[PDB]
């Protein structure tokens, strides 16, 4: 049997931790129920074979940044992670998680994911974040930083509808395939 | 001319054929014992029990040897009216396949039928649908309510029997339903959970004639966040049993699924859910929310401790594949595994053998 | 140690070994089918299993396939008063062997004893 | 497997019917069940391996010539058989039983056997014959008989004491082996 290696990482403003959730337990959506324990790994595949499957749930909180090191050593693939629709995601994302992260691990494929995809278009939080001066990162501006980083695909999904989180999910499986 | 003994004699044999190539072998060990009784008192083909019993002994060999795949159950509502007399308004709860992902199988279900769209509200039926045109539809998956098969309660039976089992022979369905009920506060998200699961009962044992099969009766639960936490608790503990256990009968195996669920247990950093639970019912303020409902928490701290031991046969397991590439995994899963070990003796209160 | 499971599972294996190589197949399946059944039921080796009806269907086999010798029964009177307290006046119905001719056999007992007369 | 063919053909006043059913039926000396049907075989071997074996119950009338001839062709062995303490016997031996039937089989391994080995040393049958200007056939002349024959081995039996029948029978076996 062989199985699979991937990390995800960012703050703690955006809740990756519900996506993986609700995509773990299989869900639909808006009834994930939360778990306790973290470290949510699944018996899924999607192309050729079955295989085993984990997702690492790294904190968003600053302290611990000295346990996290340690993972991705001898990894197959990366998920990091970040939003389009909060500003303060990407300041961090330009900051700590795309530079540090690719720093440890320079040597690996990579792929990149938008949350709150149907926020972006939701005209509603779009007015209450101008008022805040806050910006929804547009496709073009995560183009401009996957031709940056190199990742095999820069990908976009969601949580409310859950609009091609199996696509993300599939094509960082097939990354090494 | 075929006498009836011959004709079932053939009808048997291709039975045992089918039933060995498309792997239930439960079955045809439970027909190759018909045929050699039958053989063996009324015509004497003893060539026959020869290669049976060859046969049955390859059956039982590949029931523990190798290991196949859990179907996937979803449950199908084909809500409306513009539906046929016998698809409107019941569930059929479809056998899936071995790894199927929800998208692909209502993307099939959108196949079979025109007006490919969802619904939303997957927890109760839709009143406006409940005699309209334009056919709807809701999929979703669930999970297979484990069979209580006869004569397997008491004594260890190997995993193989267990999750072989653990889709095959199966007729009561269930699925999670979060229902919020409870202040909102800040970190705390376990203080609303609420589940009221779904009872769903398929009058045919899957499998059978069809894959699919229309519900029976349809009940409703409930689950308190106490009682929650006892579920939880509770499969917990035969998780890291099961990883333990199917690891103690392998050699070539991967260290990945232990160090997945000795992290998982010793540091749940996004979210806590020890301490959560804790602000939630050891505090007094729980006895004033819960004066005379208490014996849950003792339930959840003998399920705590009986999970430390197996968290410590699953750290000796983890030392008999521990390395210098474990050395820190280990390591940290030493320090916060003494820590909890004291934390429960002295700070929780609590008692364990 | 030896808990009273592994002994009886050797005392058959043996049993069963024996029985085959000594031509008597119709005891060797009906203690074949206590060991499966036990197996099966209470300790779920079914390697165990896999082997044990392998052999079953090699001792079905056997019966019908080929065939084997009857051995011819005597009937031996140990007359008189000079002989022990248990060999004394009873007659002693030996099983014999294969082909055996009533010459070899009474040449045999009478090497059993002095005395050898008829 | 393998068979044994073999004849037994004589006179009836000597009675070598007693003697071949009282070798079949296993029986103790003196507990002879006669039976209907002829043709006693048996399924006994001595040496070696397991065969089967036949004993053609010859007639001693002389009308059933017509139908004995066609048992020899095709056959392993043969025992002509005669008695020492029968003149009578001898003198169809000299005549009918030692020529003509060594004379369709002339190629072939033969036995003889002695009948009534006990009345050969019996006074009173033996004075009864003097009587009746009768003698019983000595050795020698058996041997002489032998020689002009060449038996592989000329054997004598008995009936009331079975004495060496077993071994006659023995021979004649092995006289092919």
């Amino acid at each position: 049997m062989q199985a699979i290696k991937c990390v995800v990482v960012g703050d703690g403003a955006v809740a990756k931790t519900c996506l993986l959730i609700s995509y773990t337990t299989n869900a639909f959506p808006g009834e994930y129920i939360p778990t306790v324990f973290d470290n949510y790994s699944a018996n899924v595949m999607v192309d050729g074979k079955p295989v085993n499957l984990g997702l690492w749930d790294t904190a968003g909180q600053e302290d611990y940044d000295r346990l996290r090191p340690l993972s991705y050593p001898q990894t197959d693939v990366f998920l990091i992670c970040f939003s389009l629709v909060s500003p303060a995601s990407f300041e961090n994302v330009r900051a700590k998680w795309y530079p540090e992260v690719r720093h440890h691990c320079p040597n690996t494929p990579i792929i990149l994911v938008g949350t709150k995809l149907d926020l972006r278009d939701d005209k509603d939080t779009i007015e209450k974040l101008k008022e805040k001066k806050l910006t929804p990162i547009t496709y073009p501006q995560g183009l401009a930083m996957a031709k940056e980083i190199g990742a095999v695909k820069y990908l976009e999904c969601s949580a409310l509808t859950q609009r091609g989180l199996k696509t993300v999910f599939d094509e960082a499986i097939r990354a090494v395939l | 001319v075929y006498t009836q003994q011959e004709l079932k004699e053939k009808l048997y044999q291709e039975i045992i054929s089918y039933f060995d190539k498309g792997k239930m072998w439960e079955k045809a060990i439970k027909l190759s014992k018909e045929l050699a009784e039958t053989y063996e008192s009324k015509v004497f083909d003893y060539e026959g029990l020869g290669n049976l019993l060859k046969k049955r002994a390859s059956f039982y060999e590949n029931i523990i040897k190798a290991m196949r795949p859990q179907p996937e159950y979803f449950a199908v509502g084909y809500y409306g009216q513009g539906f046929p007399s016998f698809l409107r308004n019941k569930i059929f709860i479809y056998r899936g396949k071995e790894y199927e992902r929800r998208e692909d199988f209502s993307l099939r279900l959108l196949t079979q039928f025109p007006n490919a769209e969802k619904m939303t509200s997957t927890t109760p039926p839709g009143e406006d649908i409940k005699s309209s045109p334009k056919q709807y539809m809701q999929c979703f998956t669930v999970k297979p309510v484990m069979s209580l098969p006869p004569s397997y309660k008491d004594k260890p039976v190997p995993e193989q029997i267990l999750n072989y089992y653990r889709a095959n022979e199966v007729q009561q369905f269930r699925y999670s339903r979060p229902f919020r009920k409870g202040e909102k506060d800040p970190d705390n998200e376990f203080a609303t959970m609420w589940i009221e699961r779904t009872t769903y009962t398929t009058a045919y044992t899957f499998p059978g004639i069809l894959k699919w099969f229309e519900v029976k009766q349809i009940s409703t639960e409930e689950i308190s966040p106490l009682e929650n936490a006892i579920e939880t608790m509770e499969l917990t503990n035969e998780r890291i049993s099961n990883c333990v256990q199917q690891h103690a009968w392998d050699r070539s195996l991967s260290v990945h699924p232990l160090s997945m669920l000795l992290s998982g247990i010793v540091d749940p950093a996004v979210m806590g859910g020890f301490s959560n639970y804790e602000k939630a019912f050891f505090t007094e303020k729980y006895l004033q929310e819960h004066p005379e409902d208490q014996e849950k928490v003792e339930l959840l701290k003998r399920l705590i401790a009986l999970q430390m031991p197996l968290l410590t046969e699953g750290i000796r397991i983890h030392g008999e594949k521990l390395t210098e590439q474990l050395k820190p995994l280990h390591e940290r899963l030493s320090s916060c595994f003494r820590e909890l070990k004291e934390k429960v003796e002295k700070h929780y209160g609590v008692i364990t053998l």
